[PDB]
DNA sequence: AGTCTGACGCGGCG
DNA sequence: CGCCGCGTCAGACTGCA
RNA sequence: GCAGUCUGA
């Protein structure tokens, strides 16, 4: 959705917007289970595991 | 129109000459309908009508009648215009003091009555009597007597006597007086005093009478009895929308003043008491001083604001006034602003500009050509047509920006090229699209900045838009000769990608035709961009003759490298490419594309490069990940190391071994030492690979980590970031600069706890709070050197000099910092220049070294070159374009017409943001030499120097110096001259805190005046136990103790007279106040053997490097070439004397006695040599040594602040700052000219005097030449509006006033203020027309 | 913002500030010294007095702009008119001279 | 078209001096009913003129005397 | 904010020097559309005329 | 002119 | 001890005669 | 037009 410059990152040292973005990446990948699961309409014995 | 500007002091008759008629009530407007009141502060019948072409009345109402009067009122039909230009004056019922003429120091009214300001201000403001005429009695002229000490004098002498006092009285002290009698008898008692201390008050005064005299002016005219009054469209009452009117301050101050006067009007008619006719007069007096400027007088005059008034003063001086606000810059139409945005698709000549911005910027070109093609039949018909925006309104306007450029400018414009002309491609957003090349120049980045774009209308704005400023030809930086369009960033890191290569890439060891097939290759898919191959490549050398001859041969190359030579134009080597390009390595490939096949082929190269660049970073993917910022894995353990030796060291602290300082710095110590482990094993894990070859094997090449990729190739961040990022932040410092002993121990890629983050954020909030607070300091710097050297312009061809400085490679110890041909590309020669073998020129008397003059240069190893600057240049009032150089932006000699001082301001502070706020150890091998040597061969064979200021160089192989230094007095050296010497030798040593005194020839030594007790103590010490000699000092002795100077004398063994070489005068080695001497009497000592032993940055230092000012404790400097000697002593001052062979002898130095003094009383010194150490002042070392001196000094006192911080400037940029320094002379003989002694004048002037009177063979005047900062060279200029606009405005025009003097706008600021071309550049052709036109 | 003309100052003649009053856009004091570091003293002379302070100037270049003239017939700009009468205000007699 | 004034320079050796050379010469084409000597290829009159200059066709000197003979011919139509 | 899915990536230079580049369907599905609401006002003044 | 004032900078320079 | 200076451009909002 | 405040580069 948006392309930033990676040469922005070791200069100004705010490495915390690296690892935001791997959270945030983590933080979806969640999502997109529970969207299979709700889209496939999983038991809600399954979801509740998950 | 007008060739000059005069200014002088207003006649009260000619203020009634400017006036339109008298003002007399303070009403400004009518309440009840607006109309100005009859004798108002706003009156028509005064000021001019308040409609165009209408009576106020309405009895006349078009111009059929104008210039006719009305005479129901008396209002002149005329344009309103009228009411900017015409006066009016308030007669002012009783004489009036010019607040200016008596508090803006000196005080030229107390200067005039040799009468101290605070006792006129007493008379003024009626405290004091004061007598105009003596008479026959103890009643001295200027003789104040208060009021009690005059009713007794009513009797004593009558009314023989007047004493009066405020502003009657000093006008009639003034208007008495007579100025061609008064100077006449200064004349006399300056010519008779002795003592300086009063002749600078009398030459003070005479040149104050003289230059009342000269000018028309007269003195009784600093006592305003007529008041002018500016013309009321220039402090308009605004009508508010709000039902209200909106008020100057100016109307307060004459209102206020113009009551007062009535008041006293009054009392004048009612003969009030005389006390409260006083009191009115003493108001008066202060309201006319508050109008005129508010607060010289402490409490200012506020109204309802609780804020002071504004002055007719402050409406011309400071940052808000007319000269900085609205003379010397001015809103400007045809002028819009935006957000930039970067573009990349774009030729470095043209930016994005909107639709939106290009319509109503080119408005009226649109308009013209609606109108041209039919299109339209009348301006309010196009302007409906464009406000509409239809169809066809935007192919005109495609036309109307075809070739038309504009400029962009983002502020604050450092320098130069802060302004570029681009051509418009309109664009549909609103975002101005800037070409990713000129950002560096701009210093423009897009997180939100913003720009202007203004339009040239005239074709020859356009031609100067398009010819000098436009981007295409400002490709190098005028303040060094390095490109400043160099790829950046972005452009680096794809290139540094491209040209990389890996050890098993795809495609690797095959065998292509060319670049062509390379490229196939790659897109293909068949190749990697790094696949170590072998291509067959042809490249173009230029000839002697000039043309290019083809090469074609199998170079081993990546594929990358041979894509990236389709680009490369035609007359460049392959091994220009054939290597990992950082960003050194690209700007260098288009500085040597500049140099080698010009503008046209570079501007085109810049954008290939651009392009590419970008395409094959995109390819790249490069991309920032967590896991790049890879952590050495000894990290915790080298830490766990050093967390082991503090408690080592704490444990000695707890057992008391150590004191708090030493256990501080070696914690300290350690913790670097750790800090340094952790970053090399970082470095160590991070800028390596480990790859399977072809073979199998494994193989390490250089890393593709990204962070690494990012940071070798210069594209950003640095190993210094690369290290906070994987290594740890280390020692951080307290907000007062203690570096806090625990270091952050964490990087950025784990966490920094809360502790470590908020010992952080003090070096972060310091950084902050130094940025914002010292861009003050660069600017004011920055408008300082303008303001100095605006004027300058180079206006000559050749000035035929011969003379210039001597530049040398800087060596500041084992290493050159810069190396001769550095210095001297882009000089001209002022001597030939002949190779090493002597008397065979290398290069002929005034060539401009362009590199290959200068690589011949250094390929025969010439090491001092004689050069032509701008400090020696004898042209008068201009620098001719040899005794400059290069123009350092084009790379040719400068064109005659470029304001070089504006450019050396610039370049110098741009910048000034990016500055902040014992033995010796030779380091290469070479043969060493020895200069300015007074050496001695010990007794122990050894070389022994006796002098202070010699000094000890390397000559490598070739003849140039390698390294110097300094080898100080009593220096015992273990080497021989022109001995060859290996790597880490040392070659001299010395006693660092103390000072030996050296045997001459050997023989006995005498002691002589060896009182013991009085001037000398035997002692020895407990933990010593030798007997030694202390000669008594200053505090260890009482009166005759002083007067016996000890000494001591070489006599030989048959009791006779040695002498040491070169004079028959004794060998006397005189003693100074704590001597510690070892040796015994009646011992014979050799020649060499010490006697007796006597012990011991920034943008502010840019700052007062140029202001010049002089060190806190200078070092003494020795007036003149002689021998020294003490005469007398013990008043505060030792007095030196230096009495040379020839001449008048006596010359004397009161000397501190405190100040450490390294010369003694047998050894001779030269003009100029060291005394005493320490900083030296500039004021001293252009009086002692010269011009070229002070100029090499103040270059490399200035250059040494740059180079530390890595900036590069060209000292071209610096010697025109020195040359407008020392730009003043005083006269130290008259000679036959008109000059008198002492006078400060322009060197310009005095030098054109002696030269047109040794026209006729008269004698010349002689002067020494002065220094001044920059502030006050700035202010001493012979034009008082540039010397008005700069600072200081009060006493500029004041003292321009009094002295009736004429600025004949002949700089740059002068021609600016008044709307004229500037005589620089394209206004320079004009300029000299006007004067071969006019001087004819 | 963008502004080919507009309104303008009341005491001195030269533009507004500001998108809200439309403006024009101020041609400070660097921004004169980067012009004369070039040489270009028409777009300098042109920025001093036709786009700005010229009152007489600035409708003839818009007539001659509409004309397709593109040349100025610039004067004296108003604010130096406005700084003699206010040192004329004071004591202090400035003329030009001829 | 033209992105860079290099070449015509060195033809006129000063940048100063072409800038009042080529607006002499474009301003002789764009009120003056003069027209240009290089084949006007959809350029404004500052292109045109340099494309002149460098060229060889136009510089002060040509500019000069071509300026004499006009002034003298039309001084030579008076009957 | 919104969540934007970011790519760390030089693209053909349009990220330039601190710049961002977004896709058309951060702008299609009105993901950082703001609302901005302006107050004009006509006074009726009291004139002499 | 009474403040139920403000001050609460700094560094050269003359 | 008093006086003189202490970056540039820009946008917004109040309250004020 | 000014003062205050905030903000941007
Ligand atoms: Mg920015
Ligand atoms: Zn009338
Ligand atoms: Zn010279």
């Amino acid at each position: 959705d948006i392309v930033l410059n990676p040469l922005g990152v070791p200069s100004r040292m705010n490495i915390g917007q690296i690892l935001e973005t791997h959270l945030g990446m983590a933080a979806k990948g969640i999502g997109d289970k529970i969207n299979a699961m709700l889209k496939q309409q999983q038991e809600v014995a399954k979801l509740r595991e998950f | 129109e007008f060739d000059a500007i005069k200014i002088a002091l207003a006649s009260p008759d000619m203020i009634r000459s400017w006036s339109f008629g008298e003002v007399k009530k303070p009403e400004t407007i009518n309440y009840r309908t607006f109309k100005p009141e009859r004798d108002g502060l706003f009156c028509a019948r005064i000021f001019g009508p308040v409609k165009d072409y209408e009576c106020l009345c309405g009895k006349y109402k078009r111009l059929k009648h104008r210039g006719v009067i009305c005479e129901k009122c008396g209002v002149e039909v005329t344009q309103t215009k009228v009411r900017r230009e015409r006066m009016g004056h308030i007669e002012l019922a009783s004489p009036t003091a010019h607040i200016w003429f008596l508090k803006s120091l000196p005080s030229r009214i107390g200067l005039l009555l040799d009468m101290p300001l605070r006792d006129i201000e007493r008379v003024l403001y009626f405290e004091s009597y004061v007598v105009i005429e003596g008479g026959m009695t103890n009643l001295e002229r200027q003789q104040i007597l208060t009021e009690e000490q005059y009713l007794d004098a009513l009797e004593e002498f009558g009314d023989e006597f007047d004493a009066k006092m405020g502003a009657e009285a000093i006008q009639a002290l003034l208007k008495s007086m007579d100025l061609e009698q008064e100077c006449e008898q200064l004349r006399e008692e300056l010519n008779e005093t002795n003592s300086e201390t009063k002749r600078k008050k009398l030459t003070k005064r005479i040149k104050l009478l003289e230059a009342f005299v000269q000018s028309g002016n007269k003195p009784e005219w600093m006592i305003l009895t007529v008041l002018p009054v500016l013309p009321p469209d220039l402090r308009p009452l605004v009508p508010l929308d709000g039902g209200r009117f909106a008020t100057s301050d100016l109307n307060d101050l004459y209102r206020r003043v113009i009551n007062r006067n009535n008041r006293l009007k009054r009392l004048l008619d009612l003969a009030a008491p005389d006390i409260i006719v006083r009191n009115e007069k003493r108001m008066l007096q202060e309201a006319v001083d508050a109008l005129l400027d508010n607060g010289r007088r402490g409490r200012a005059i506020t109204g309802s604001n609780k804020r002071p008034l504004k002055s007719l003063a402050d409406m011309i001086k400071g940052k808000q006034g007319r000269f900085r606000q609205n003379l010397l810059g001015k809103r400007v139409d045809y002028s819009g602003r935006s957000v930039i945005t970067v573009g990349p698709y774009l030729r470095l000549h043209q930016c994005g500009l909107p639709k939106k911005m290009a319509l109503e910027l080119f408005k009226p070109f649109i308009y013209g050509k609606l109108e041209l093609r039919g299109l339209a039949t009348t301006i309010k018909a196009a302007k409906k047509m464009v406000e509409r925006e239809e169809a066809v309104v935007w192919d005109i306007l495609d036309e109307v920006i075809r070739e038309h450029p504009v400029l962009l400018n983002r502020a604050p414009t450092l320098h130069r090229l802060g302004i570029q002309a681009f051509e418009p491609v309109l664009i549909e957003g609103k975002a101005i699209q800037l070409h990713p090349l000129v950002c560096a120049a701009y210093n423009a980045d897009f997180d939100g900045d913003q720009m202007a774009v203004h339009v040239p209308l005239t074709l020859e704005a356009q031609l100067e838009a398009r010819a000098l400023m436009m981007s295409t030809n400002n490709i190098l930086s005028p303040a060094n000769g390095e490109p400043i369009i160099v790829p950046s960033q972005d452009v680096v890191l794809g290139l540094y990608y491209m040209t990389r290569d890996c050890v098993n890439a795809k495609g690797e060891g095959m065998v292509l035709t060319g670049p062509k097939e390379a490229e196939r290759l790659y897109r293909s898919g068949l190749a990697s961009l790094h696949a170590r191959v072998k291509v067959r490549i042809t490249e173009y050398e230029k000839d002697a003759n000039g043309e290019l001859v083809a090469k074609t041969s199998l170079k081993d190359t990546t594929v990358g490298r041979a894509i990236l030579w389709m680009i490369v134009p035609k007359g460049l080597p392959y091994s220009i490419v054939n290597q990992a390009l950082g960003k050194k390595a690209i700007s260098k490939m288009l500085n040597t594309c500049y140099r080698i096949l010009g503008l046209k082929p570079t501007v085109i190269f810049a954008d290939q490069i651009m392009y590419t660049g970008f395409a094959y970073a995109a390819r790249s993917g490069a991309s920032v990940g967590i896991d790049d910022m890879v952590i050495p894995e000894k990290k915790h353990e080298i830490i766990s190391e050093a967390e082991a030796e503090v408690a080592e060291i704490q444990e000695q602290f707890q057992s008391g071994l150590v004191t708090a300082g030493e256990r501080y710095n070696k914690v300290i110590d350690i913790w670097a030492a750790a800090n340094d482990r952790v970053s090399k094993a970082m470095m160590d894990n991070l800028q390596t690979e480990t790859v399977i070859n072809r073979d199998g094997q494994e193989e390490k090449q250089v890393s593709f980590n990204s962070i690494y990729m990012m940071a070798d190739s210069g594209a950003r961040g640095s190993a210094a970031q690369i290290r906070q990022l994987a290594g740890m932040r280390g020692l951080m410092a307290k907000p007062d600069g203690s570096i806090i002993e625990t270091p952050i121990t964490a990087n950025f890629r784990e966490g920094l706890n809360v502790l470590q983050y908020f010992i952080s954020t003090h070096g972060a909030r310091k950084g902050l709070a130094d940025t914002a607070l010292k861009t003050a300091n660069s600017g004011y710097l920055t408008r300082r050197l303008v303001d100095v050297a605006q004027d300058l312009v180079v206006t000559e061809d050749d000035c035929g000099t011969h003379e210039g400085i001597m530049m040398t490679p800087v060596i500041e110890g084992g290493d050159v910092k810069e190396p001769l041909r550095d210095r001297v590309l882009g000089r001209v020669t002022a001597e030939d220049v002949l190779k090493p073998g002597t008397a065979d020129i290398l290069v002929p008397r005034n060539t401009l070294l362009h590199e290959q003059w200068c690589d011949l240069l250094e390929e025969n190893s010439v090491d001092a070159v004689k050069v032509r600057s701008v400090v020696s240049c004898d042209t008068d009032f201009g620098v001719c374009a040899h005794c400059y150089g290069r123009d350092l932006a084009r790379g040719h000699i400068i064109n005659k017409g470029e304001a070089i001082g504006v450019i050396a301001a610039q370049s110098i502070g741009e910048p000034g943001t990016q500055l902040t706020m014992s033995s010796i150890q030779v380091k290469n091998k070479g043969s060493i030499k020895l200069s300015n040597v007074k050496s001695v061969v010990n007794s122990s064979g050894k070389l022994v120097i006796t002098s202070r200021n010699t000094e000890l160089k390397l000559i490598d192989e070739f003849g140039r110096t390698k390294e110097s230094y300094k080898v100080p007095y009593g220096a015992v050296l273990a080497k021989g001259d022109g001995e060859q010497v290996a790597g880490g030798e040392t070659v001299a040593n010395w006693d660092p805190h103390t000072m030996p005194v050296i045997t001459e020839v050997s023989g006995f030594v005498r002691f002589t005046d060896m009182i013991d007790g009085q001037t000398i103590t035997r002692q020895t010490d407990e933990l010593t136990g030798l007997s030694s000699l202390v000669v008594l000092d200053s505090a260890e002795r009482t009166a005759g103790g002083k007067d016996l100077r000890p000494a001591l004398k070489i006599v030989d063994a048959q009791g006779n007279d040695v002498l040491i070489p070169g004079t028959d005068m004794p060998a006397q080695y005189f003693l100074p106040g704590k001597a510690i001497v070892q040796l015994e009497d009646g011992v014979q000592i050799s020649s060499g053997d010490t006697l007796a032993r006597i012990p011991q940055g920034g943008l502010p230092r840019v700052a007062d490097l140029f202001e010049a000012r002089r060190p806190k404790e200078p070092a003494i400097l020795a007036e003149i070439s002689g021998i020294v000697s003490f005469g007398k002593e013990t008043k505060g001052k030792r007095r030196l004397v230096i009495t040379p062979v020839d001449g008048s002898d006596p010359y004397e130095e009161m000397i501190p006695k405190w100040r450490q003094l390294n010369v003694f009383e047998g050894e001779r010194v030269e003009r100029g040599d060291v005394i005493s150490d320490g900083p030296e002042a500039p004021h001293d070392i252009l009086r002692l040594r010269g011009v070229h001196a002070v100029t090499r000094y103040i270059v490399n006192e200035v250059q040494d602040v740059y180079r530390l911080q890595g900036v590069k400037i060209n000292d071209k940029h610096i010697e025109v700052i020195v040359r407008q320094m020392l730009r003043k002379a005083t006269i130290v003989n008259a000679g036959s000219s008109d000059f008198l002694e002492g006078e400060q004048v322009e060197y310009s002037r005095v030098k054109i005097a002696n030269r047109e009177l040794e026209a006729n063979g008269k004698v010349g005047a002689t002067y020494s030449r002065d220094l001044l900062g920059i502030t006050k060279a700035s202010l001493a200029t012979e034009s008082f509006i540039s010397a008005a606009s700069f600072q200081e405005t009060t006493r500029v025009l004041t003292e321009a006033a009094v002295a009736g003097k004429r600025d004949e706008l002949r700089g740059l600021k002068e021609n600016v203020i008044v709307g004229r071309l500037i005589p620089a550049g394209t206004g320079y052709a004009y300029h000299q027309d006007r004067m071969r036109r006019r001087a004819a | 913002h963008a502004r080919s003309t507009g309104s303008y100052s009341l005491v001195t003649q030269q533009p507004l500030g500001g998108k809200a009053q439309f403006g024009g856009q101020r041609f400070g004091e660097m921004e004169v010294w980067a012009l004369e570091a070039y040489g270009a003293a028409y777009t300098l002379q042109e920025m001093l007095t036709v786009k700005s302070d010229d009152v007489n100037g600035r409708t003839k270049m818009y007539k001659n702009i509409v004309d397709g003239n593109h040349q100025m017939e610039p004067g004296m700009p108003e604010s130096f008119n406005v700084l003699l009468k206010e040192i004329r205000s004071l004591g202090i007699n400035i003329e030009l001279e001829d | 078209a033209r992105v860079t004034v290099q070449d015509a320079v060195e033809k006129i050796g000063n940048r100063f001096d072409l800038v009042l050379v080529a607006a002499r010469r474009a301003r002789q084409m764009q009120v003056g009913g003069k027209d240009p000597l290089v084949p006007e290829e959809n350029d404004k009159t500052t292109v045109i003129a340099l494309r002149e200059i460098e060229e060889g066709l136009i510089n002060n000197q040509i500019l000069d005397v071509r300026e004499r003979q006009e002034q003298q011919e039309q001084e030579a139509a008076e009957l | 904010g919104q969540n934007m899915r970011v790519a760390f990536m030089p693209w053909n230079g349009y990220n330039f020097e601190d710049s961002i580049l977004v896709s058309e369907r951060v702008v299609q599905e009105d993901r950082f559309t703001t609302i901005h609401i302006q107050e004009l006002a006509c006074v009726s003044r009291d004139t002499k005329l």
